[PDB]
């Protein structure tokens, strides 16, 4: 599969 | 104004660095409301068949299930693109399911 | 040599330097060099998600409602340990209620 990435985590987001 | 908060089903652009994709939010309002975060997988339009793609029917794209993502809605500043229909969520469930369990 | 591949209720280490509990398949995993993921952390704030790992010295939280997948065979993946069958089933229960996945 090919990985989607979503750049740098934002918020609360942990990673 | 008061702003749109995503909600389970609701099909959303989401804006990253560096780009904007389309998403299925599975997490219902509540906690997306409160978290200012959501779950959901994104899409693509490319269809290249692979087995935990979903099938998105518009007018005249493909959810990847497997795909699933904690995003900060609030954040990336996502809009509301439109809504999956109930057998197309139920259907993106059915396959999360399969790579985890219950 | 023959790289680690993560098994389903395993407890591996990825860089970007973080801890996650590695909750799909093996067959997926070893598939297609990704896996769903669980990151966890050293104090728990007492959020609702928050899933305690015990420790035989000390204990662990894994944020369930921060699902992501990660292409382990790529970020590079190495085996802490494996997390108690009743803690790998609480995880996913939490995932199941912010979802519904049926």
């Amino acid at each position: 599969h090919e990985n989607i990435d979503w750049g740098e985590p934002k918020d609360k987001e942990v990673w | 104004v008061s702003r749109y908060v995503p909600d389970m089903g609701d099909l959303i652009w989401v804006d990253f660095d560096p780009g904007h994709r389309p998403a299925v939010v599975l997490s219902p309002f509540m906690y997306n409301n409160k978290t200012g975060m959501c779950l959901c997988v994104p899409c693509t339009t490319q269809s290249k068949g692979y087995p935990f793609e979903v099938v998105l029917s518009g007018q005249e794209g493909v959810a990847l299930a497997d795909q699933v993502k904690s995003i900060a809605w609030r954040a990336r500043g996502a809009t509301k693109k439109g809504t999956v229909a109930p057998e197309e969520l139920q259907l993106i469930k059915a396959k999360i399911n399969v790579l985890i369990g219950l």
